[PDB]
């Protein structure tokens, strides 16, 4: 039941949300958990942040070692596989689930993945991990459409903030947003930007 | 009881429960019969299939042209023990050009199996083996058990319901050891013996596997069409 | 050795109990020296009690006494000497100060408190020593590796009574001989059996002893500051007492 | 690590089915995406071990993935050292020498084979097999339908019928997936279009 | 079950190891002369099929050091082999014959190591080293499973340790070493204390005697024991 | 009881219970004996015929070490084989460093250290065999018997196994009857008689008698097995003494 | 070992119609100093095998210890070891060759050349050579050191090919061997007058004629030589 | 030669109650002069360590002794004294007996408690060369020995100590090919340290 | 090993051990960082007893609560790492970097043996900047920045006091706030003033007395 208890530990970590658009992938977290592994890829986690440090450092070291062994940088698939492989090897085990998102080298398709204490990983168009992941995932299922995907960075950030605000108490002080864009154009939304979008959605939530 | 769970614990009566349960492991397995004459040694095995759609387990392992063995119990332990026996015979051939005597092989397997029954962390091998071979001293047949005991025999049967086969072999001992100059009657006696251990089942071209080694016979395994003449 | 639900380290308290079962040992700091004292029990009248000294030299400036399990003290002492030489004197050409050697001994005992397969040491030490920079020092080191400096302290079965007596007697202007007098009185009050120069033993961290240096002609070298008081030296003081 | 007094050492997953024929071996797996957001294309319940060997699994848990990597390394090193593709039974022995598994593939030694690991790690060669919670119902249909003259065309519809019979949702090219190994094409996975037209063939058979 | 502190602060496993020292039910004595040290220990041969020459608990550790063990003979022989190895190691490493008390100290340290590490049990033996030291003269050093050791003016060990100890105490208080002039005289003296304390007269087969002298520790044979016994009868 | 689920434990009585449970394993083994001669030592052992399928006179249970040491044991036979293997490599090492064959007392010391070592650690089981061994060296013939606890003594005659009590009684009567000692030729027949008498209280099953011996005169100091004419002479003598 | 210090010079052997004859001198030389004259370089390993060794004497004694250990360990748990499943010449030679080649590979070679001569249980003569490098070969006649040049032609004149073995009797082969010893004594500075000779015969077993003398020396022509030139 | 490859000079002298340590500033590769700012005098609290020889080893030992002396300062709560520092340097140099740094260090300082001037020198592998008058190391060891022997005399006050040591270094460097490009002289006292840069030939 | 429901036993019990240890207090100012500890015996040697506030490098200090024995191990680990960083890079460690390392060493013993029963406040200034720094750590191996925080046996009480008690302006207000937190919760207090340029100083008993008497006069006024 060791991995079951590790998953119970995951159930008490802060929630993290990811959304993939046509040209953007955006990660949001309740009040930076989203941390850069390589110039083009990031990792987000929920659970024991103490145990997350080893996973983050191993992932970073592996990304640089791959860039050193092969001329090409790591793909998001490769980094997700390595995170799963390490997270298995300690089965006390790490009580942390993770998301991995970014772009492949000289790529144009945003990637997003989720990984589990079981070592299971799978690609997701939008996914949540943490304490209230079930409610946020249910909310996403009725607001995201595979046949009508987000088109622009604005849509991606709006959808992420709206999903987090479902349970978050006060967005301006209780959520954070990072925007990952092709060719290591990763950026983190500042306070004024996030507040702009939050107020834009607030003006509509009050109306129904 | 509290002495069952560890291999390094004697019971108050001096028994090694963890090894006797390994013996029960062979008692779980299907029957395999072995017998010898002065010139030929024969193995007979009743294979098992997990389902009607499934093929049968190979219960005869060929070491080389002069030696081979059969299984009863946990197959993976048989894999390990057989590859160790292969390593020993191969080492003997490379370092001495010498055919590893069957008694030497039997005692090497005894020594290896004994180690698991004395040191903590190791598990007794839950498989028993019948080993046949022919060397400068004639045909041989050995019985190996998890406890490490190795016994040289005229004939024997290990596995489920092997007691009837052993009774038949004991009854006919004075006969089959006389068989000379031909392997056919020895194999016939072997298949007659194994037939004693069948309930709600019968020997068939798919159940049965036969092997033999001797003066004029390098170790050969008969199966399928080849065994039809003996069933 | 693991935390109990109450936050206490489980087996350390048992080591402290073993120390409390040990014979009384004392330490007193004078302005110009340090005294460490202890009664030595005997297994039988036939045993040569003079063979074993509970007080032992760690460095020519540092000495140690204990209460608790004697064999543990002996192995901890030769470990302490080994570390004091290999780890400090081999490098710096000088003996470690009382603080540093006390820290290393505390580390030795703490490793057992934080490692599996080994029980903690069942001895509490009073490590008296002197330094050119820190001056005279007296440290009590517990089985847990926790060590604290004391003006005067007592350990063993007589701990509480001896401590309450020292609290009365100790003052900021004691000379070494006054400290020896107070130590003799305190340990006599705690010894239930016979009390004479052979059952008690004393050591002092005092002024230089060139008579013990064993060689002459080097003005720079000073000689041990630690020295044990012989049976006759203690008998002289008990007679003058 | 301890025997019981009976001599033994001290099912809920997704279903996988496979059929072996004189013409080829077909494998099928329930996908069962847990959310419409989940990338259905990223559920690889069937993977290649070698250009003529594929493995269908109840679930690609990391313990399964380590075994996949070990089997792939075994096949590649066999090719490197012997300049020949690994035989299916040899590969199964090497993996055993290292979850419910259907190791299946082709070679010129024994033709077309399908292997299933019994709980004790002993691989059995099968004509047809199913695993997962659906195996209990599937086994009777497999015993009923398999015949020595079964064609690959018929085997595909057989596996699809088993999936339809046991699955919780109406078959389509996304919620279920097929793969086959053939002497000429090697191990290949049926694309969504081919799976779709096979599903329509199944519907036409039903009609 | 292991060498760890009970809540009382006692090591029950070591205490049990002490109790194992009486399993053999034999008593021993060591006494210091002016110039020699003597060992008297009971040889009890329960079975007539045994070879009495091979039944022994006195061990020749080095040229000068002899050892006496009470407790199970397997542990006694293990300790004797270890002591022999330590003595040879010291002679090799430090260039001179090992002192008796220094050997006692390393054996005590080694025994204490078992008393702390839970990996291995203590040896259920009590070792008594005897020598005429190159510097300190006659020496007796008894060692305990707890890792405790100390020199002795005289020593007795075994089930009836207390009676021999009382007799030795009375003799010493009525007289630190025995005033005899030759090793035979002190051997006879120790035999007489065995006779009085145990209230039993020994045959030449029931006694073992090891005599430590300058550059020679040796064990008396049966006929030498008979010589000493007849000298007592004289 | 308690305090007996582990090997490296003393009970409150100071008793290693696991070692005693191992000793009780020896008490279930077939009888084996050894007897010292004037110029040699003889070994014998019962071999129970579990069934007629056993090949006669090929399942040997007496083992040689080096060339001058003979070993026989009762209890867990593979444990005895393990001990004999260790003894063999110890003898090889001794003959490598030095050149004289390992003296019997030295070999006994080596085996006692090895067996006693198995009673020290929780992680290893005690030997389930009591082994009788001996041989001839520069100082004549020696006979030793070594117990699961690692204890061993030099013996004039030794017997271990299920029938050890009656064998011991008859060995006592033997050494009493022959105050001048036995010759090898006499002792072979005598040990055959002793083994036959030992089986009489274990006569539920058939048996085969295996004998071996080493002597200064009749083997020139090398361990050898009783065979052929002398073996049959011993068998007829034993059966005549039983009849 | 990197350099041979004390060495035995040469061993020769040939196979005749019923067995093998092998001989070697008893001198171990410390450089040019004929230091030790009592060395035995023919090592019987049974009634069917004798091993002749040349080169470093210390390595020869090591190899002799190895052969003794082979004989000792073959008898363990081998009730038939004295008549069948006994050590054949082939097993001895194969073990020695494996050891020699392994030592070579580890750059720690045994500086010896070894001739293992004997008869197999089927009666076929065994005669093979192995040196420090692991180089092995068989021939009707074998020799080591100066024997490979001086003695070996003399033996080959008797048995030049496998067809000549059945034609060669005991006396012919022994005369050839003794003449080869006499020639080697004449012309080999490292050789000695005393030599040992061993005969293994498929019928009569191992005969081991020790401390033989070189006889019938020819020196009486030396009285006519009057130095260099005139 | 690793010791001659980079050149450089170091010299130390003892005054009546003050010490002076001075070095040249040239760094080069035999013929070619590379830098004129390679100061070879390092200080760890109140004790100064000059190091000549292979420049990579000079830097490595500067880092090593910075680390070790910082740890000493922290866990001792007091600065390392010149004698203790000399012992530490000796032990650290011998640690690589078979792989030694190709350097010659020179320690200089004033023991804070006794207030007595202290200087010492070393070889490649830590042979302590405690001396009471002056210490010399570098490619111009011979020139400096002769010059200091001629000039130095006991109980020099700080001003005359400065003049003597500066003249010794200047005249020694002017006769050494691999030394020069200016020099720096430290005058160390019980309460202050004065660093001065000397004018000299730039060839 | 994890507890059922996602707890971790040994870390919880190490937290209990920290909670039963003596207190450590911290306050960060606009221009300085002040750490305060209550010393909490009549024969104990005051002259040489170590202060709870310890230097880890020239610019950063550490204060601890809980098991005193484990604090030494943690402190030596931190010091060794701080010097190794300067061995590898010229620049000394940042305060964030040091707190991150101590969090890692605390964590590694929880998954590898028992956790350290220690929690710490870390204060200092970056090697060539001037902003105040204050950070906290606990046995679980997690850290956070703070404006003023406390650890130990009085935390449940004095923590709300500090929340009740816009950062303070000048070092006099910093030391005043620290001592007022120590005194308001109920003069035997260590006060250490950390200032840029590696000026780390502990206030003498008489300086403490001056501040304490001023604050008691203010308390008398009300």
């Amino acid at each position: 039941f060791q991995v079951e208890y590790a998953l119970e530990a995951v159930k008490r970590g802060t929630c993290a949300v990811g959304v993939k658009g046509k040209n953007c992938v955006v990660l949001g977290c309740e009040r930076s958990k989203v941390s850069k592994i390589d110039s083009h890829v990031v990792l987000s986690f929920s659970g024991l942040n103490a145990d997350s440090r080893i996973l983050i450092e191993k992932a970073r070291v592996e990304a640089q070692s791959h860039r050193l062994t092969l001329e090409d940088p790591v793909t998001v698939e490769y980094l997700t596989r390595y995170v799963a492989g390490v997270q298995q090897r300690y089965t006390r085990p790490f009580g942390v689930s993770t998301l991995i998102a970014g772009f492949d080298p000289r790529d144009d398709e945003p990637k997003l993945y989720q990984t589990e204490p079981s070592g299971i990983y799978s690609s997701w168009s939008a996914q949540t991990i943490g304490r209230n992941s079930k409610t946020v995932r249910e909310f996403l299922e009725k607001n995201y459409d595979r046949k009508e995907p987000p088109a622009t960075v604005e849509e991606c950030v709006k959808l992420t903030v709206r999903s987090l605000l479902e349970v978050v108490q006060t967005g301006a002080k209780n959520i954070e947003i990072t925007v990952v864009k092709p060719d290591s154009d990763i950026v983190a939304l500042s306070s004024e930007e996030i507040n702009q979008y939050v107020t834009q959605i607030e003006q509509e939530k009050q109306e129904q | 009881n509290n002495y069952d769970g560890d291999t390094v614990t004697f019971s108050p009566t001096g028994r090694l429960f963890q090894v006797e349960y390994a013996l029960e492991a062979i008692k779980q397995g299907s029957v395999t019969v072995g017998l010898r004459s002065n010139t030929h040694a024969v193995l007979v095995a009743l294979k098992r299939n997990a389902d009607e759609l499934s093929s049968y387990q190979k219960k005869i392992i060929k070491c080389d042209e002069h030696m081979g063995l059969s299984l009863a119990g946990l197959a993976p332990d048989a894999r390990v023990l057989s590859n160790y026996l292969r390593q020993q015979c191969n080492y003997s051939s490379l370092v001495f050009n010498r055919k590893l005597a069957v008694e030497r092989a039997g005692h090497l397997l005894c020594d290896k199996a004994q180690k698991n029954t004395q040191s903590y962390g190791g598990r007794p091998y839950g498989v028993g083996l019948l080993i046949i071979g022919y060397d400068k001293s004639g045909a041989h047949l050995l019985e190996f058990q998890p406890s490490g005991n190795v016994t040289e025999l005229y004939g024997t049967a290990i596995g489920a319901r092997s007691q009837g086969a052993k009774t038949y072999l004991e009854r006919t001992l004075d006969t089959f050891i006389k068989i000379d100059g031909n392997p056919d009657e020895l194999i016939k006696a072997g298949v007659e013996a194994i037939s004693q251990s069948l309930r709600d089942e019968s020997l068939t071209v798919d159940n049965l596997s036969i092997a033999i080694v001797g003066k004029d016979t390098p170790f050969t395994i008969y199966d399928g069409e080849a065994v039809a003449k003996y069933i | 050795t693991t935390f109990s639900p109450s936050g206490k380290l489980g087996q350390i308290d048992y080591a402290l109990t073993a120390v409390k079962q040990g014979v009384t040992s004392l330490g007193i700091k004078a302005t110009n020296g340090v005294v460490i004292a202890t009664e030595k029990k005997s297994s039988s009248p036939l045993a040569m009690s003079e063979t074993l000294s509970k007080v032992s030299l760690l460095t020519p400036d540092i000495g140690a006494v204990y209460s608790g399990m004697g064999p543990d003290y002996r192995v901890l002492v030769d470990k302490s000497r080994k570390v004091a030489h290999t780890s400090y004197k081999r490098i710096y050409g000088e003996y470690p100060p009382t603080k540093l050697l006390v820290s290393e001994v505390a580390k030795i005992m703490q490793e057992a408190t934080q490692s599996g397969g080994v029980r903690p040491f069942g001895v509490s030490l009073l490590i008296a020593g002197h330094d050119e920079f820190n001056g005279f020092s007296l440290y009590q080191v517990d089985p847990s590796g926790s060590y604290f400096p004391w003006k005067a302290t007592a350990i063993g079965k007589g701990s509480v009574a001896a401590k309450t007596f020292l609290e009365k007697r100790w003052n900021d202007e004691l000379e070494l001989e006054d400290a020896i007098h107070i130590a003799l009185l305190t340990l006599k009050e705690s010894v239930e059996g016979e009390f004479n120069g052979d059952t008690i033993e004393l050591a002092i961290i005092g002024d230089e002893n060139p008579d013990l240096l064993g060689y002459t002609g080097i003005p720079t070298d000073k000689g041990p500051r630690f020295r044990k008081l012989t049976s006759q030296e203690i008998n002289d003081r008990l007679e003058a007492l | 690590s301890t025997f019981s007094p009976e001599g033994r050492l001290f099912k809920l997953g997704s279903t996988a089915i496979g059929i072996a024929t004189k013409e080829g071996v077909v494998l099928g797996v329930e996908k069962r995406a847990t959310s419409p957001l989940l990338e259905s294309d990223s559920i690889e319940k069937i993977v290649e071990i070698d250009r003529h060997i594929g493995c269908a699994m109840s679930g690609l848990t990391a313990d399964a993935r380590s075994m996949i990597e070990h089997a792939r390394t075994a096949a590649v090193t066999h090719n490197l050292y012997y300049d020949e593709d690994i035989n299916v039974e040899s590969l199964t022995q090497s993996v055993c020498d290292l979850v419910a598994l259907l190791i299946a593939g082709h070679d010129a030694d024994d033709g077309y084979q399908l292997f299933h690991a019994e709980p004790s790690g002993t691989f059995y060669r099968y004509n047809a097999k199913a695993i997962g919670s659906g195996s209990e119902g599937a086994q009777a249909e497999l015993l009923n339908e398999w015949h020595s003259s079964l064609t690959l065309k018929e085997a595909e519809l057989l596996v699809l019928k088993i999936l339809k019979q046991v699955m919780e949702e109406k078959l389509d090219e996304n919620n279920a997936q097929l793969s086959c190994i053939t002497k000429q094409d090697g191990f290949k996975i049926y694309d969504n279009e081919k799976t779709a037209e096979l599903i329509k063939e199944l519907k036409e058979k039903e009609a | 079950h292991i060498t760890i502190f009970s809540p009382e602060g006692r090591l029950y496993q070591v205490e049990y190891a002490f109790k194992a020292t009486n399993q053999t039910n034999i008593n021993s004595l060591a006494v210091r002369g002016k110039d020699c040290t003597v060992v008297i220990s009971q040889k009890k041969v329960p079975d007539k099929l045994l070879d009495p020459t091979t039944v022994s608990y006195i061990f020749c550790i080095s040229r000068t050091i002899g050892m006496v063990v009470n407790g199970p003979i397997p542990d006694a022989r293990n300790a004797a082999l270890r002591a022999k190895a330590e003595a040879a190691e010291f002679r090799y490493k430090y260039g001179y014959d090992m002192p008796c008390d220094v050997l006692a100290k390393r054996m005590a340290n080694l025994s204490q190591i078992y008393t702390q590490r839970a990996y291995m049990r203590p040896l259920g033996v009590i070792l008594t080293f005897v020598s005429v030291d190159e510097e300190l003269g006659p020496s007796i050093y008894k060692t305990d499973p707890a890792g405790y050791y100390v020199g002795y003016k005289a020593t007795a060990t075994g089930p009836k340790q207390q009676e021999i100890t009382t007799n030795l105490e009375n003799h010493f208080k009525k007289s630190d070493h025995i005033n005899e002039e030759s090793w035979e005289k002190v051997v006879e003296f120790a035999i007489t204390h065995m006779i009085d304390a145990l209230g039993t007269e020994f045959s030449k087969n029931d006694l073992e005697v090891g005599v430590a002298t300058k550059d020679k520790f040796f064990t008396l044979s049966a006929e030498n024991i008979e010589e000493r016994l007849v000298a007592i009868a004289e | 009881t308690g305090y007996d689920l582990s090997n490296s434990v003393f009970s409150p009585d100071g008793r290693n219970f696991q070692v005693e449970y191992a000793v009780k394993a020896v008490e279930n083994g077939t009888t084996s004996i050894g007897i010292k001669c004037n110029d040699g030592v003889v070994f014998a052992v019962e071999k129970l015929i579990t069934s007629k399928l056993l090949v006669p006179q090929k399942n040997v249970k007496i083992q040689v070490v080096d060339r001058h040491i003979g070993c026989v044991y009762s209890g867990l036979i593979p444990d005895g084989r393990h001990l004999v293997n260790r003894g063999r490599e110890e003898a090889a090492s001794f003959k490598k460093l030095y050149k004289t064959p390992i003296p019997i007392p030295a070999f006994a010391d080596r085996l006692g250290q090895y067996v006693q070592a198995h009673t020290l650690y929780n992680s290893v089981r005690p030997f389930g065999v009591s082994t009788i061994f001996g041989g001839v060296d520069k100082n004549g013939a020696h006979l030793y018997m070594l117990e699961p606890s690692g204890s061993y003594w030099g013996y004039k005659g030794a017997a271990t196994g299920k029938g050890r009590q009656s064998a011991k009684a008859e060995l006592e009567k033997l050494v009493d009857h022959h105050p001048e000692g036995l010759s090898a030729r006499e002792a072979v027949k005598q040990a055959a008689k002793i083994i036959y008498l030992a089986h009489e209280d274990n006569k539920e099953k058939d048996f085969e008698l295996e004998i071996s011996w080493c002597s200064l005169s009749e083997t020139n100091g090398l361990h050898k097995f009783v065979k052929g004419d002398l073996l049959q002479e011993a068998i007829d003598f034993a059966q005549k003494e039983i009849n | 070992t990197q350099q041979p210090i004390v060495t035995g010079t040469s061993v020769i052997s040939m196979k005749y119609d019923n067995g093998v004859i092998i001989a070697a001198d008893n001198l171990g030389s410390y450089g040019s100093l004929l230091r030790f004259n009592g060395v035995e370089r023919l090592i019987p390993v049974g009634d069917n095998t004798v091993v002749g060794i040349s080169g470093d004497i210390s390595d020869m004694q090591h190899i002799e210890r190895l052969l003794k250990d082979l004989v000792t360990e073959n008898a363990y748990d081998n009730p038939l070891a004295d008549a069948e499943e006994a050590l054949e010449p082939s097993y001895i030679f194969e073990y020695l060759a494996t050891v020699m080649y392994q030592r070579r590979s580890k750059m720690n070679p045994l500086w010896n050349a070894i001739i293992v001569a004997g008869v197999q249980s089927n009666g076929d003569q065994f005669l093979r050579y192995v040196n420090l490098l692991g180089v092995t070969y068989s021939s009707p006649t074998l020799a080591t050191g100066f024997g490979a040049h001086m003695a070996n032609p003399l033996l080959r004149k008797v048995v030049d090919r496998e067809s000549d073995i059945p034609k060669t009797t005991v006396q012919v082969a022994e005369e050839a061997i003794v003449n080869a010893m006499r020639v080697l004594y004449y012309r080999d500075a490292r050789s000695s007058r005393n030599f040992s000779l061993a005969i293994i015969d498929k019928n009569t077993g191992l005969t081991f004629k020790k401390n033989l003398q070189v006889e019938n020396m020819k020196w009486d022509f030396a009285k006519d030589i009057k130095g260099y030139g005139t | 030669d690793p010791s001659s490859i980079n050149g450089g000079i170091v010299v130390a002298m003892t005054g009546k109650d003050c010490v002076a340590i001075a070095c040249d500033l040239r760094l080069g590769s035999q013929s070619l002069g590379v830098s004129n700012k390679f100061e070879k005098i390092f200080h760890y609290g109140h004790v100064f360590l000059g190091i000549t020889g292979l420049a990579t080893d000079v830097t490595t030992l500067n880092e090593m002794f910075r680390y070790k002396t910082n740890l000493y300062k922290l866990k001792e709560e007091r600065a390392i004294e010149p004698e203790t520092f000399t012992q530490l340097v000796s032990s650290s140099l011998y640690e690589r007996r078979f792989g030694p740094y190709f350097v010659g260090p020179v320690v200089a300082g004033i023991n804070s408690k006794s207030g007595k001037p202290f200087i010492a020198g070393f070889d490649l592998i830590g042979c302590i060369d405690e001396a009471k008058d002056f210490i010399v190391s570098g490619t111009a060891s011979d020139q400096l020995f002769g010059m200091c022997e001629s000039l130095y005399e006991p109980n020099l006050e700080p001003e005359d100590l400065f003049e003597t040591i500066s003249q010794a270094l200047l005249n020694a460097a002017d006769r050494d090919a691999l030394s020069g490009w200016g020099a720096v002289v430290y005058i160390i006292k019980k309460d202050e340290v004065v660093k001065r840069y000397l004018k000299m030939r730039q060839d």
